[PDB]
């Protein structure tokens, strides 16, 4: 969970070579779904990021 | 007598509207709403609906 | 705890750089952002670790076991 009440669990895991990746190669640690944003109305999470 | 007749007839709350949705039965845009949340905290408000072209009620999630 | 070896995101070895990053802030009086830059960590996934790692190991170490 975050510091904003976004509790959740791990669905599955991936290695880097099929994790998505950005131009500098910063491969992310973890990906959460966008739909947890609007209905939870958790703006400060985004601001913190 | 005029003041008494005014004081006889009572509450007339009037249901402020918008024009975005259409009626579930009449299908016209005179729609009025409200907000509050009913169930537990994990979900948002209820988005109550109230038509005024015919008086219909429905709801959106 | 020690610094981690090998940044979780990227994989570059970190841990050689720790005491260096310390003495860049002890006598050289240097600003720390430039300190990491002159330490040579230009991606930021690597950079977060040295910037945020806390060193509890010596606070453990000030006991007297055996
Ligand atoms: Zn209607
Ligand atoms: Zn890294």
């Amino acid at each position: 969970a975050s510091r904003h009440g976004q509790k959740g669990t791990i669905g599955i895991t991936y290695r880097r070579e099929d994790m998505p990746f950005t131009a500098e190669g910063i491969v992310p640690d973890l990906i959460i779904n966008p739909h947890a944003i609007p209905s939870r109305m958790t703006v400060a999470h985004l601001i913190e990021c | 007598a005029k003041q008494n007749l005014y004081n006889a007839q009572g509450a007339t709350i009037e249901r402020s509207v918008t024009d975005r949705f259409t009626c579930g039965k009449c299908k016209e845009k005179k729609v009025s709403y409200y907000q509050l949340q009913t169930r537990s905290a994990d979900e948002p408000l209820t988005t109550f609906c109230t038509c005024e072209a015919c008086g219909n009620r429905w709801k959106f999630s | 705890m020690i610094v981690p070896v090998r940044c979780f995101s990227c994989g570059k070895v970190v841990g050689d750089k720790w005491e260096s990053y310390l003495n860049l802030l002890q006598e050289d009086e240097l600003d720390e952002g430039t300190a990491l830059s002159r330490l040579g960590l230009k991606r930021y996934c690597c950079r977060r670790m040295i910037l945020t790692h806390v060193d509890l190991i010596e606070k453990f170490l000030r006991y007297n076991p055996l």
